[PDB]
């Protein structure tokens, strides 16, 4: 039978075993202290939704926003990533920024969106988060959520707010139906016709969103946008 | 399970 006396540290964070934790770190366990991976106590916490262990690392002086991990992003991002709402609420009572990027040049609305955690893309909109906020790529979540998402959620979410259906990234300004049709994302497609996309509107290389259904010869995208011209 | 790796680029 293991006890997990003898778990470290990481491992025992991530299992959210609290007393094993807690006894490590008053033996002498800086709860600052990255692990080989440059990734802080706090993240494991987060992304594992130990809303206890999040409390008490932070309590103890652990870095609430400290970048960690190969994509370098926060304990939020982390939470975000993984669509745990009560963590997400939890570390923004403490003063998590949910605008911060993250190394692919992502905000935790942006996360949220293309891994299709629509509650946590409601909340963060609840909380002021402009909901065609642009990350650094130029996407918006509605973006990713035609690229990203194949399912009516969370993009029939987003166009209940007063989304600008028609923006395009910066870098292709491709809009959200190219990205829907680039995909092959036929959920979305609808949706974002029944939304008022124009699909003559070009991108960087001149080719509108029905250009894009043309090129890849399917005929259900094709009349679908035809018969929305 | 839990999560015990780090979010990877896709």
């Amino acid at each position: 039978i293991d006890d997990y006396s003898t778990w470290d540290i990481v491992k025992a964070t991530q299992y959210g075993i609290y007393e094993r934790c807690r006894e490590l770190v008053e033996a002498g366990y800086d709860v600052r202290q990255p692990d080989k991976a440059n990734v802080t106590l706090l993240h494991w916490a987060a992304i594992n939704n130990r809303i206890d262990l999040v409390k008490y690392y932070i309590s103890k002086g652990a870095i609430v926003d400290q970048l960690g991990g190969d994509l370098n992003s926060t304990p939020l991002h982390w939470a975000t990533r993984q669509g745990h709402l009560s963590m997400v609420v939890q570390l923004m009572k403490y003063g998590a920024d949910p605008s911060l990027i993250d190394g692919e040049g992502c905000s935790c609305i942006h996360l949220a969106a293309q891994f299709g955690h629509t509650s946590i893309v409601a909340y963060l909109i609840a909380k002021g988060q402009d909901v065609d906020m642009m990350d650094q790529n130029g996407m918006t979540p509605l973006m990713w959520a035609a690229y990203r998402t194949h399912s009516v959620d969370p993009t029939r979410l987003l166009l209940t707010f007063n989304v600008s259906v028609n923006l395009g990234d910066k870098y292709h300004k491709n809009t959200a139906l190219h990205w829907a049709v680039l995909a092959g994302n036929t959920t979305v497609i609808s949706l974002l016709l029944e939304a008022g996309a124009n699909v003559d509107a070009q991108n960087i290389k001149g080719e509108s969103a029905l250009d894009l259904a043309k090129q890849r010869k399917n005929v259900w995208m094709i009349n679908h946008l035809q018969e929305a011209r | 399970g839990v999560v015990a790796s780090q979010p990877a680029r896709v």
